């Protein structure tokens, strides 16, 4: 479901040893985490100039010609409920994103969170262990459509 | 001896400094070569026991 | 048995024209021939530093973090004869290595020889030429465990 | 037909994001157009030094080892019409190469026109839509066998 949609749109970054975090392309814009180091696998968009957004911990840039088949449209409309995910299922209860306990780990910190109809609503950066059903820090959009962060507690950024 | 003959003594002391520098460098080179060629038989075989 | 085990263990070296040698990961160390030139694949393992042992015609280095499942332990114990091999079967009669004539050649410098249990016993670097049973110039391990270089007369390195 | 025939011989030219032209292996010659800009694929046929022509709008070179597979014989023996092609069938009525409407776009400025017996006859460069049916500016071989150019009026490279 979500893996099929995220395939050939989500491009992993290797530190020249192994993968250390994916990079997303949303709205005709590449963006990767600040803390993720290394070059990306797809060489066409590996040479694009990337602007820092260190308040949001993301490098962002414009894709050259991949406007379709890498669109991956985002909407800020986030009704409460369940959302599909690369690993499992996530929920938006009480204005926050929580994953199950053991899922999530180092090198897996660029993964988008999609909707039921395949719209990204969230970009994962890190997370904290709030008992069972751990929450995770994430870059989202508010009601007006302005990018915000959600960094709960001492979320260790993987 | 420098007040007696300056050029002869400065070239003798330069020769002594050059001789001790070349001697130390060559001794270090042979020591490093011996260590290299005696640890490469045992660096390539971890399970072997070094005597 | 041999083909399955040597898969994802024999890492080809490319001179940017073709495969021209194999580099082997044994005992927690990478080793490749000196006389082969080019770039090893597996860019994770291509970035490690290799120091030269010109006596044994090798470059060897410490492998990356992949300790487990990539050991491929070597065996100093050498019962004579009937050893498996990438291109077929080798023999250990009279302390030498013999293959049927016509196997090997240029571009095959560095493939390992495995025992019946799959443990590596020898890593070739070149070959001599007898009329029927071609000989192999090889890096092996002695009965005390120290590595030795068994080279017959007229060993063409290719 | 010709789609399988010219396969693995018609090597495409990259615009660094997509394909903007094709390159041919004709008589050991790596023939590619000059107006088609970018980098040729592979590495065996990419690291060679090419020599410009600028009168025929091609560039040529040599292959180091691929002569065993560099098998595309050029032939000027050419009855008037009914020749195959990458996309369809081309016609040489009234001494001019002709194609139906529409077919032929960017990324298709370097592919050969084959014979009925798999022999390269023409290397397309551009075209113009006028007269009774559209025509092609193309480099071919005359009756004497010397390289010749045939170009309509207003024949911009598609």
């Amino acid at each position: 479901m979500c893996m099929k949609l995220e395939s050939d749109k989500t491009f992993p970054i290797m530190l020249n040893g192994q993968v250390n975090g994916y990079a997303c392309v949303v709205g005709g814009r590449l963006m990767k985490p600040l803390h993720v180091e290394g070059k990306i696998d797809n060489e066409q968009l590996a040479a694009v100039k990337l602007k820092k957004a260190s308040m949001y911990d993301l490098e962002y840039g414009d894709v050259p010609q991949n406007m379709k088949s890498d669109t991956l449209q985002y909407t800020s409309d986030k009704p409460p409920g369940f959302y599909n995910w690369h690993h499992g299922a996530v929920q938006y209860e009480n204005g926050r994103f929580t994953v199950p306990r053991g899922v999530g780990g180092k090198g897996d910190s660029g993964r988008p969170i999609l909707d039921n109809r395949g719209r990204v609503v969230a970009i994962v950066l890190g997370g904290a262990n709030e008992g069972t059903r751990t929450a995770l820090s994430v870059v989202t959009w508010n009601q007006k459509g302005v990018t915000i962060k959600d960094t709960p507690e001492g979320s260790e950024p993987w | 001896y420098y007040h007696r003959h300056p050029v002869y003594t400065v070239i003798v002391l330069c020769g002594v400094a050059l001789a001790i520098l070349v001697g130390t460098a060559s001794s270090a080179a042979c020591i490093a070569k011996a260590r290299r060629d005696c640890l490469t038989p045992y660096a390539l075989a971890p399970n072997a026991t070094v005597p």
